[PDB]
């Protein structure tokens, strides 16, 4: 695997979004990995609907929290529409898939990275964008405005983001908070510390879509 | 695993009371009621693109109200907003998501 991966530089990553005041990060996190595998497989970079997973994943609790795995599962079982077709409203409504005609695309399944394992995580990120969780509750996290984050943060993981690349001593994350946070919506978080939870719990819980 | 859920109920701090007191008037103006007593008793948080606070405030006699207050990301410097409230609530009613 390379020293550096940046999926943005390979055209696989769509602009930074803002989840607003809804706890829909799990929807957001999932969508970045969907957009990434489809570009990697098809040559096309599209935007897919977070608002559909929010309305439609019935193992998750809308704006009250939920799971990237079940959201990735929904897309492997049924499919997803385009974002332009089913736009983000920041509030859970009823699930409107059926009244938006056929799904724009679908994935084959979901896999889970082996947790607490940095190398495992990096290998998967060398293949495509991965859904990872961290602890974002802290003021330093929220206050982040650039550089390589070493903390402080604990490993009470509360927030699903997507790992879109790595270097020698960070892992590059796309966050859903707007571009006016951090490094234009991105944060580079320290790796290599020998801490097995990862920094901010980063190696706790990681899934990626399978699609050929 | 489960991302985006509020925290467990924590008992109010001074921060809790200040956040309530910021939003006191907005309540009072929406409810068409003046609350003489306005004491934060409990809280939950959830991390969004900002922070939702869910606050149980002792307002009354044995009478409570629950608050849903939005706090922005620091870099945004927007004032606290009362997104929603619940009325006629009890000491022992659980602070839940709404």
């Amino acid at each position: 695997i390379p020293e550096y991966v940046d999926w943005r530089q390979k055209g696989a990553v769509t602009p930074v979004k803002n989840q607003g005041s809804c706890g829909s990060c799990w929807a957001f996190s999932a969508v970045v990995t969907i957009e990434g595998i489809i570009k990697i497989r098809t040559g096309n970079l599209n935007q897919y609907s977070e608002q559909e997973l929010l309305d439609c994943d019935r193992r998750s609790y809308g704006c009250n929290g939920g799971y990237p795995w079940s959201a990735l599962q929904l897309v492997a079982q049924y499919g997803i529409h385009y974002r332009n077709t089913y736009p983000y409203e920041g509030v859970q409504r009823y699930c409107r898939s059926r009244e938006k005609g056929p799904y724009a695309a679908k994935t084959d399944g979901v896999r889970q990275v082996q947790p607490y394992n940095q190398g495992a995580l990096l290998y998967s990120i060398a293949n495509q964008p991965v859904s990872v969780v961290l602890q974002a509750a802290g003021k330093d996290f929220q206050l982040y405005r650039g550089g390589i984050f070493v903390g402080p943060c604990g490993n009470k993981v509360d927030h699903a983001v997507a790992a879109v690349g790595y270097g020698p001593n960070y892992i590059l994350i796309k966050n859903s908070w707007g571009t006016g946070w951090g490094e234009n919506g991105y944060i580079r978080i320290k790796r290599g510390t020998g801490n097995s939870y990862g920094v901010c719990g980063l190696y706790t819980s990681s899934f990626y879509p399978v699609k050929n | 695993m489960m991302s985006g859920a509020p925290s467990a109920t924590q008992p109010a701090t001074a921060e809790t009371q200040h956040i309530a007191d910021q939003v006191r008037s907005q309540l009072e103006e929406k409810y068409n009621k003046k609350f003489p007593v306005f004491k934060a008793v409990s809280f939950k948080s959830q991390v969004v693109a900002g922070t939702n606070y869910f606050i149980k405030v002792h307002v009354g006699d044995e009478d409570f109200v629950h608050l849903r207050v939005f706090q922005s990301l620091p870099h945004e410097n927007k004032p606290l907003t009362l997104s929603n409230y619940q009325t006629n609530k009890a000491k022992h009613d659980e602070l839940t998501y709404f």
